[PDB]
DNA sequence: ATCCCCTTGGCGGTTAAAACGCGGGGGACAGCGCGTACGTGCGTTTAAGCGGTGCTAGAGCTGTCTACGACCAATTGAGCGGCCTCGGCACCGGGATTCTCCAGGCGGCCAGTG
DNA sequence: CACTGGCCGCCTGGAGAATCCCGGTGCCGAGGCCGCTCAATTGGTCGTAGACAGCTCTAGCACCGCTTAAACGC
């Protein structure tokens, strides 16, 4: 066999059927999608690295990661970004 | 209708007498001043600037063809 | 008389379809053995996936892209429909080479 | 064995599509030699990143990984080829 | 307490002398005012990512670092206050 | 009649005088006016240390002085001494902003 | 140390890639002025700069505590690997529309004349 | 000086052709199904970082008196 290499092919095609249940998704779009995953995680996470030193933070905490996305996200893409992660946190602990 | 423009031309260029030639803008401008669609003739003005230098009638002070500024001739 | 358009117009349809285009334009061969060359030039007997050949056919032709967009906004600034190699030399310049 | 000259093949009608993409419609003849002269110094700037990255791999064939690492170390990251 | 006309406290004669230190011969009239919006909307960006900064922090003053850590995250840091 | 220079002649004294200097040619109080301004235009009652009122002021003396070259660059481009805000929106749009 | 696979190496047919010449034809550009617009020279003013004074906001450090989260063994399950079918599309054949450039008229305008 | 005539430059019209626009076909990547195993989670533990009160002091803020440099203007 092979060792298992880890794609992000499933979920963003989950959210494809949720949002366009009647529409296809191609390869090469699908490698555009999971570079475009990678390239803003990472964007998100050195940002909430220097947040974390910046305040001498050992941790990267929602508040930090919530400030990153101010930085880095722009405008109402970044207020509807806090909308949408805000409604995720209290959801998540309400458990 | 009315007078051919060649001769609103060569007024327009005999009304100021500049020690140097006069360049298109104040020509154009003088015949705003007395009234022309300097905008929509272009071509127009451009053939009688051609057949004013090449008649001889006018000289050019120091630009080549149409282009440059224009005074007049000796007599 | 055969038929001929005039200039720019088969420029624009150009234009108009190869930014319809979404292909490589580029030949990949000699673009391979341009990108072997360079190697060589680097490191002795040195090997290629085809997928690097594809990578940096698509950044090398993405990246003149970005360059010559770049020619268009100067030239337009020097009101030139003829562009001129001092306006891709600026578009280095500004860049921040 | 070696090669002396392929960067004229990436041609003059190749550069002419290449700046049909960029809406250039008028090309004079003195373009397209610098326009081959800066592809060879960026990609001579990033095949130099990626052989750099290959010795540090240990490896000989240089895979399209290290190409987008080194697309993204120079500032111009690639989509399609992550991971 | 507060300020409404602040764009015209960086006066005329200090944009030219602005203009002087980048070698700019002759000002025309139209500049003032938009290098005055464009100094403006460069203070918001590094403003904003700045006061963010404090407000994550906790603190109500802000400070060089912070207006240096702003800078520096676009791509734009500056030498001799702590970064 | 009293001693006048030639349009331009000053100008270059200024700048050669001002390659030579070094001091921050904005003045203190109305730019910690507008920094307290444009901060007050987003969050209230926002104090600045003096330290980052004047490095702030640095930085934008800098960021304005690179944009000016850029656009003396610009405006040889366009055969030019005079530079007007065009350049500036080029410099803006070539750079990525 | 190995293994097996995608690159390396070599081979045959073809037609688009290119490529170079002709020719039309679109283009940069100096330049001669002109419009005008800041550049520069002053005078005026006034507010920034400088110096001095009182207030206190919060910056920052210290102590407390507790809120929070990696680790780890374990259990499990949902996505990774792999195979496999199938119709949207990749490719193919015939018709409108742009489009566009070219053919013949309309009109302005210059040129000759009673 | 008006009247008339002919030619350059636009006005109007019109046909070939590139690309879009109507079907036809076969296929292989795309959507889908199955084994599984590596990883997602759960609970408990340890242990640790940071949130907050206090406080303090110091540097930032609020206020004032001159003075021409700088700003404003022509």
């Amino acid at each position: 066999k092979r060792s298992r290499k880890e794609s992000y092919s499933v979920y963003v095609y989950k959210v494809l059927k949720q949002v366009h249940p009647d529409t296809g998704i191609s390869s090469k779009a699908m490698g555009i999608m999971n570079s475009f995953v990678n390239d803003i995680f990472e964007r998100i996470a050195g940002e909430a690295s220097r947040l974390a030193h910046y305040n001498k933070r050992s941790t990267i905490t929602s508040r930090e990661i919530q400030t990153a996305v101010r930085l880095l996200l722009p405008g109402e893409l970044a207020k509807h970004a806090v909308s949408e992660g805000t409604k995720a946190v209290t959801k998540y602990t309400s458990a | 209708s009315g007078p051919p423009v060649s001769e609103l031309i060569t007024k327009a260029v005999a009304a100021s007498k500049e020690r140097s030639g006069v360049s298109l803008a104040a020509l154009k401008k003088a015949l705003a001043a007395a009234g022309y669609d300097v905008e929509k003739n272009n071509s127009r003005i451009k053939l009688g600037l051609k057949s004013l230098v090449s008649k001889g009638t006018l000289v050019q002070t120091k630009g080549t063809g149409a282009s440059g500024s224009f005074k007049l001739n000796k007599k | 008389k055969p038929h001929r358009y005039r200039p720019g117009t088969v420029a624009l349809r150009e234009i108009r379809r190869y930014q319809k285009s979404t292909e490589l334009l580029i030949r990949k061969l000699p673009f391979q053995r341009l990108v072997r060359e360079i190697a060589q030039d680097f490191k002795t007997d040195l090997r290629f996936q085809s997928s690097a050949v594809m990578a940096l056919q698509e950044a090398s032709e993405a990246y003149l892209v970005g360059l010559f967009e770049d020619t268009n906004l100067a030239a337009i600034h020097a009101k030139r429909v003829t562009i001129m190699p001092k306006d891709i030399q600026l578009a280095r310049r500004i860049r921040g080479e | 064995k070696v090669l002396r000259d392929n960067i004229q093949g990436i041609t003059k009608p190749a550069i002419r599509r290449l700046a049909r993409r960029g809406g250039v419609k008028r090309i004079s003849g003195l373009i397209y030699e610098e326009t081959r002269g800066v592809l060879k110094v960026f990609l001579e700037n990033v095949i130099r990143d990626a052989v750099t990255y290959t010795e540090h791999a240990k490896r000989k064939t240089v895979t399209a990984m290290d190409v987008v690492y080194a697309l993204k170390r120079q500032g111009r990251t690639l989509y399609g080829f992550g991971g």
